[PDB]
């Protein structure tokens, strides 16, 4: 009963929920309205997974979902779109206005009266639950739901559970696009709560899933639709252990214990390897150490920073479908032999490995091409610092003149907490700076 | 009658148990139903050994199933010999260890172990006269090197006489499949040079090698591997469940092995290895089953013999043979390569001889040396494990399960000791 | 170092007056004789201590060696020969009903005490004599068992469980949790010494009503201060003193053990052959590299294969002086294991270790920081 609880904040959150559960009901055959025919045909099976779904009497299957918003329009597109008999009609939405990307409305005043009540529903699920595994937070960096209300919910959850693991999956500012004029403030305000509260955070760039489409899908105009799927693909690979048998299964603890060495540095890169469109699937073998060496280059990381400029601190393969482990071997063996990739010295072993028999599942309509053969891996490195310092500089460009500054104390934020929260990430800027110094 | 408790832990551990339940199963012809179908009186002469007699005229294999995840379990039970073990062996809790040794041995094992043992003690009260006790796991993961050495203690303090022997899978040199191997590996070695009679030790490397260079498998599976080493474990105890020339239980091998108390660390090996297709070409006699075990690369411990001297070998060969033609293969053995022998140990190669080979083969022959060759395996673990210590790469996982950092000490001072001692021997000319 | 192997010989037993009650040992000076009673006629053993007694006739002046004798020749001569920062052990090696407890403790109510007695209050009135206002000094002691290769407090009150082994990366070996006690007369050690006698375990045999079934370990920490703090540095001094008292061998075709006393004999001759190896290695090494060129190449010692032997890692070796009593009988039925005893002796009676420690650093800090 390898149970875990997943919660959508914002108008990203809600959306990469909707790919996700998508490709989840696809994945174990579950209809739009909750039934599941397969088994009635079959007569026997555990299709009713427990680790997403909920199994009631009359055999409709709800899913473990807390789906959180402000505005009424994203969770009233689910609510009468193809999926409005999915979920528990009990969706979590605030009659009211937004935080209108901004933090301190959506942490302090607006994100009250609604933090109870979600809080309560959590636990109406969690009760349900055996033996949970953990959460599974989706929002994102810049808006103001999405990082306000998540600090809130974050606070509230490890005051409660404490122990439970919690993992974030969010879209990080970019380098150069960006929807809003105050993306750093909300993302240097939430950094405070992404560090110290959620035990290990995965970050997503627009720019590098754009530019994986553009080279590898071919696919010229993409929306936000196909990012979506992508990360649903992520997010599929890391949680597929906990759900069908392998060689090697791989829990989120075991993920957690490999892929974090010291409390403050869980800050992982994650990529996909085979990216690949139906017309270009011919022509490729496909092959395993094919798929390992492009899950490491720079091109196809799922976060516009470069590996080269940093160091290797930790690994974590995990492989789908026509897997063996010889192969998996010649892999590694030939990736340790390669210069360009440098390991810090204090680790000399560096990877973990899992293998799972479900090969990954094709959504109509979607743009992946159907591959007998898939690896995601997880990588905890130090480039990631670049990938702060950018925005600690805009940052900074902003708050010489304390422009905008006047909307976000009038909700009720201290000024001196801006600066508070900056020294934050200029230390754990400067822990990263420490943990790759060659030991001597 | 002498019996033999088996324990199985971990994902590993349980996966070479099926597979040796497997083959012991056919050499005593056991069906998958329980119900004997065999055609030799021999085959029923020591059943006893390995299975406890049901009511209804079926047997059912002494074996104890431990983990901390149910997967192994129902992946167990759902398999061609599921049906052969009681249900009320499979004990087995939630929230796995997960590679976390401190989770294994203090936090999550410590409430799962008393229930184990009480399954032990219940199997070993029936026994009419118990020779000893033999577990598998791999050292490198959590679950397995956490329960394996705290049932390894706690049966010691319980069962001081018996036998206890260890078919344990060590971290490989260059094949590293989790980050946090080097810990596991030194608290395990730690315990088990304190509170063992026997250790096997088993590399995945050296059984890939195998299966390439010897049997030539285009694509081998961990069932391979478990088959060779199951080989293994069924011939050592050959001699407790037929007749032969020369017999061999246990304990006369740890008598002949163990010259001092802290050396017990043993390298397997199996012969023949034909590679299908080869077999029309080879004829099997004793001098090619004693080139094939004394070679270097047949062993399955990933250690160059080469590189160091042997302490002391035995051979049990199964067939019907010739003590003469053993006697001076062995004979020609230590005196060809004198120098890979130890001087103040003469005649330093037991031999036993049984005469019920396998079903599917004339002769056979198992090779267990115990050489100062394997002394590299730890010292490579000590490099790896300083390469994460001085720095404290993972040590806030171990830390806060309530361990601390003097114990990591203990282990690492143990394991050089252990190291400089097995190097002690190690010379020439004195 | 030194092992300084007392080779002493005591008066007749009720076991040994059943048979032909004839002793076999005589000596002149340090020229010790060993008469071979099944071959009289052979030249008897002879061997060349400087410590070998005679107490068999104890009224005797002639050549007779009262146990002040072996103080002066040991006791203190040993005790102000390490008292410049040694570790001194004290071990009591024989076999069973050997006379293993009077040269430990010997008549305390007497003026012919054991080693113990005259040791503690030699020292004892040596600290009283430098007693002072600038010159103090402190006393600490402990006591424990081992049963079989497992550790038991006797001070302590009863706690069923055994006590865990551990390793200090710098000290070294210890005993987790165990009773330790500070110390300020002799009287007060002798109490001690009565309540942890009266603690072990105990068991009646053939060669001895009342042979003591464990190794005991009595440790004594002793610290050493002067305080003219113009031109001296305080805490100038301390040293390790250990006491232990070994089972002797059980000589199973004279005891006819069954049960759970012939496991107790099989661990105690298991230990004590462990023990007779480290001091015939131990002994080598030293004589190796001191004697023949310095090399220092790696000499391995197996203190781990036994708990006495890891536990007395710091004092049996290294860094410490060491001392040995050879409990003999005037039995014929013993000459075999006296023979063993004085062979093992042979492998002995120099170990020669180095030391010099125990300075007092945050006191010349104050000269440092000034
Ligand atoms: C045509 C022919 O010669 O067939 C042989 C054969 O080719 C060889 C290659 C067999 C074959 O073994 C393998 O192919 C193999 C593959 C991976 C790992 C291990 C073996 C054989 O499968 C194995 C089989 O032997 C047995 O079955 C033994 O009794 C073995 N039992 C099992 O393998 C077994 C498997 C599942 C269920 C029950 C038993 C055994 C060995 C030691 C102790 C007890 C049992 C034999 C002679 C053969 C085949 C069939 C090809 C060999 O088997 C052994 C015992 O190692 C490989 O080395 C020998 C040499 C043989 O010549
Ligand atoms: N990958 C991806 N990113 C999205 C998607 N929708 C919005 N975003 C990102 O989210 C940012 C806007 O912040 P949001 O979290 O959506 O703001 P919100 O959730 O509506 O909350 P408010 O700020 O109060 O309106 C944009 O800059 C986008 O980069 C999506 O569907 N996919
Ligand atoms: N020099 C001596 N003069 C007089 N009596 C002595 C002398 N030496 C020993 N004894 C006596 O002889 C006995 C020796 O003690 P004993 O009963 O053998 O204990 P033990 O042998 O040391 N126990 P153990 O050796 O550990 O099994 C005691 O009764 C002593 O009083
Ligand atoms: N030979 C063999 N080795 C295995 C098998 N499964 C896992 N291993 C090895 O065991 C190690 C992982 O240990 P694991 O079984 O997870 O330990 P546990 O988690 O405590 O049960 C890896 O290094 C693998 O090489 C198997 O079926 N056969
Ligand atoms: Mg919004
Ligand atoms: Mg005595």
């Amino acid at each position: 009963m390898r149970e875990c609880i997943s919660i959508h904040v914002g108008q990203a959150g809600v959306q990469i929920g909707n790919a996700c559960w998508e490709l989840y009901c696809l994945e174990h055959g579950i209809q739009p309205d909750g039934q599941m025919p397969s088994d009635k045909t079959i007569g026997g099976g555990d299709d009713s997974f427990n680790t997403f779904f909920s199994e009631t009497g009359a055999g409709k299957h709800v899913p473990r979902a807390v789906f959180v918003d402000l505005e009424p329009t994203v969770i009233d597109e689910v609510r009468t779109g193809t999926y409005r008999q999915l979920f528990h009609p009990e969706q979590l939405i605030t009659g009211k206005e937004d935080a209108a990307n901004n933090y301190a409305r959506g942490h302090y005043t607006i994100g009250k009266e609604i933090i109870d009540l979600v809080l309560d529903r959590i636990r109406k699920l969690a009760d349900q639950c055996t033996g949970l595994q953990g959460f599974l937070v989706f929002h994102s960096f810049g808006g103001g739901t999405g990082s306000g209300f998540t600090s809130l919910l974050m606070e509230r959850l490890s005051v409660d559970y404490g122990k439970k693991s919690k993992l974030e999956f969010s879209i990080y500012p970019a380098p150069q696009v960006s929807t809003a004029v105050v993306e750093p403030y909300n993302s240097i305000l939430t950094t405070h709560t992404t560090l110290e509260h959620s035990d290990c955070a995965f970050m997503v760039d627009n720019e590098a899933i754009y530019d994986i489409c553009r080279r590898n899908l071919d696919i010229e105009r993409p929306t936000y639709t196909n990012l979506n799927r992508l990360i649903s693909q992520i997010v599929s690979s890391i949680t597929a252990s906990l759900r069908f048998d392998g060689a090697l299964n791989v829990d989120l603890t075991e993920f957690q214990t490999n892929l974090v060495p010291y409390p403050r540095i869980h800050f992982p890169l994650a990529t996909y390897a085979p990216v690949i469109s139906a017309e270009k699937a011919y022509h490729e073998q496909l092959s395993v150490a094919e798929i390992t060496n492009a899950c490491f280059e720079p091109a196809n990381q799922m976060v516009k920073c470069d590996p080269r400029h940093g160091k290797y601190m930790a690994c974590c393969l995990l492989y789908r479908g026509d897997v063996v482990p010889k192969d998996v071997n010649a892999a590694i063996a030939t990736i340790k032999t390669k210069r360009s990739i440098q390991f810090v010295d204090w680790c000399p072993t560096g990877f973990k490995v899992g293998i799972n028999y479900q090969p990954p599942t094709v959504v109509p309509g979607g743009d992946l091409a159907k591959v007998q053969r898939a690896v995601c891996m997880l990588s905890n490195t130090t480039a990631i610092a670049e990938a702060w310092a950018r925005l600690d500089h805009k940052f900074d460009l902003m708050y010489a003149k304390r422009a905008f500054v006047h909307w976000y104390v009038g909700e009720g934020m201290e000024e001196g907490e801006f600066s508070e929260a900056r020294e934050d990430m200029a230390a754990l800027e400067k822990d990263y700076e420490e943990v790759g110094v060659d030991s001597v | 009658m002498r019996e033999i408790v088996h324990i199985q832990a971990g994902q590993c551990g349980n996966q070479i148990g099926a597979k040796f339940w497997e083959v012991i199963s056919d050499e005593h012809g056991i069906d998958p139903t329980g119900s004997y179908h065999g055609d030799s009186d021999l085959q029923l002469e020591r059943i006893n050994v390995y299975y406890n007699e049901a009511t209804g005229n079926k047997y059912v294999p002494r074996a104890i199933l431990v983990d901390l995840e149910p997967g192994t379990m129902d992946s167990v039970r759902s398999g061609p010999f599921g049906q052969i073990f009681r249900p009320d062996n499979f004990v087995f809790g939630q929230s796995g260890a997960g590679n976390n040794w401190a989770k294994g041995h203090y936090t999550e094992g410590a409430e799962l172990v008393d229930s184990v043992l009480d399954v032990v003690r219940k199997e070993s009260e029936s026994c009419d006269c118990l020779q000893g006790f033999q577990l598998t796991h791999s050292l490198g993961g959590g679950t397995g090197s956490g329960m394996g050495t705290l049932l390894i203690s706690k049966i010691r303090e319980e069962y001081p006489d018996r036998i206890m022997n260890t078919f344990s899978v060590m971290p490989s040199p260059k094949v590293s499949d989790t980050v946090v191997e080097p810990y596991n590996a030194t608290l395990s070695v730690h315990q088990l040079v304190e509170n063992t009679d026997e250790t096997y030790c088993i590399d995945n490397e050296a059984l890939y090698d195998i299966c390439f260079r010897t049997l030539k498998l285009t694509t081998p599976t961990y069932g391979d591997l478990n088959h060779l080493v199951s080989a293994t474990m069924s011939g050592v105890t050959t001699c407790l469940r037929f007749p032969g020339q020369l017999n061999a239980d246990l304990r006369k091998l740890a008598v002949n092995m163990v010259p001092f108390p802290r050396l017990h660390f043993f390298m397997p090996g199996f012969a023949p290895l034909t590679s299908r297709g080869s077999q029309q070409y080879r004829a099997l006699t004793v001098p090619e089953l004693t080139q094939q075990m004394f070679d270097s690369k047949n062993m399955m411990a990933a250690c160059d013999p080469r590189h160091g001297r042997y302490l002391t070998v035995a051979a049990i060969f199964r067939g019907r043979m010739s003590m003469k033609e053993v006697d001076e293969q062995m004979l020609n053995v230590q005196n060809k390569n004198s120098s890979y022998f130890v001087e103040w140990i003469p005649n330093n190669v037991k031999t036993a001889v049984c005469d019920i080979p396998p079903r599917g083969l004339k002769m056979s022959a198992t090779f267990i040396g115990n050489s100062t060759a394997i002394q590299e395996l730890f010292k490579r673990i000590s490099e790896q494990f300083t390469a994460m210590f001085r720095r404290k790469a993972f040590l806030h996982w171990y830390t806060g399960e309530g361990m601390d950092e003097m114990e990591f000490t203990e282990a690492e001072s143990n394991m050089n000791d252990l190291v400089s001692e097995y190097q002690q021997y190690q010379d020439a000319t004195a | 170092a030194s092992v300084k192997v007392a080779v002493r010989v005591r008066p007749f037993n009720s076991r040994e007056m059943s048979r032909d009650s004839k002793c076999i040992i005589q000596m002149s000076g340090s020229t010790t004789t060993i008469v071979n009673p099944k071959q009289p006629k052979e030249t008897p053993k002879s061997f060349s201590f400087d410590y070998s007694y005679w107490s068999h006739t104890s009224p005797e002046d002639i050549n007779y060696a009262s146990q002040k004798q072996v103080y002066r020749d040991i006791g203190e001569e040993m005790l102000q020969h390490a008292f410049e920062g040694y570790n001194v052990c004290i071990f009591a090696y024989g076999q069973t009903g050997a006379g293993k407890s009077y040269t430990m403790m010997g008549k305390q109510e007497k003026d012919q005490q054991g080693i113990i007695p005259q040791l503690c209050e030699d020292l004892f009135s040596r600290i009283n004599d430098t007693t002072n206002d600038n010159m103090s000094y402190s006393v600490e002691v402990s006591y424990m068992e081992i049963y079989c290769e497992r550790v038991r407090d006797l001070l302590n009150p009863k706690n069923k469980g055994n006590l865990r082994v551990r390793e200090h990366p710098l000290l070294g070996p210890y005993v987790e949790d165990l009773s330790k006690l500070a110390v300020t007369s002799y009287n007060d050690i002798q109490d001690l010494m009565d309540s942890g006698n009266k603690a072990r375990t105990v068991a009646a045999t053939n060669m001895n009503e009342t042979s003591s079934r464990s190794h005991a370990v009595f440790n004594i920490i002793f610290t050493q201060k002067r305080h003219d703090a113009e031109t001296n540095i305080t805490t100038e001094k301390v040293s390790k003193i250990s006491l232990v008292d070994l089972a002797g061998s059980e000589r199973a075709d004279s005891t006819g053990a069954k049960g759970t006393r012939l496991k107790e004999g099989a661990n105690i001759n298991k230990s004590l052959t462990t023990l007779g190896k480290v001091i015939s290695a131990l002994a080598e090494m030293d004589s190796g590299p001191n004697k023949n060129k310095k090399k220092k190449k790696t000499d391995f010692i197996p203190y781990r294969d036994s708990v006495l032997t890891w536990l007395l890692r710091e004092n049996l070796g290294g860094n410490s002086r060491t001392a040995m009593v050879a409990a003999l009988s005037p039995a014929d039925i013993n000459y075999d294991e006296t023979l063993s005893t004085l062979r093992y002796a042979d492998r002995a009676k120099q170990i020669r270790c180095n030391a010099v420690i125990n300075e007092d650093p945050n006191n010349k800090l104050i000269r440092e920081l000034k």
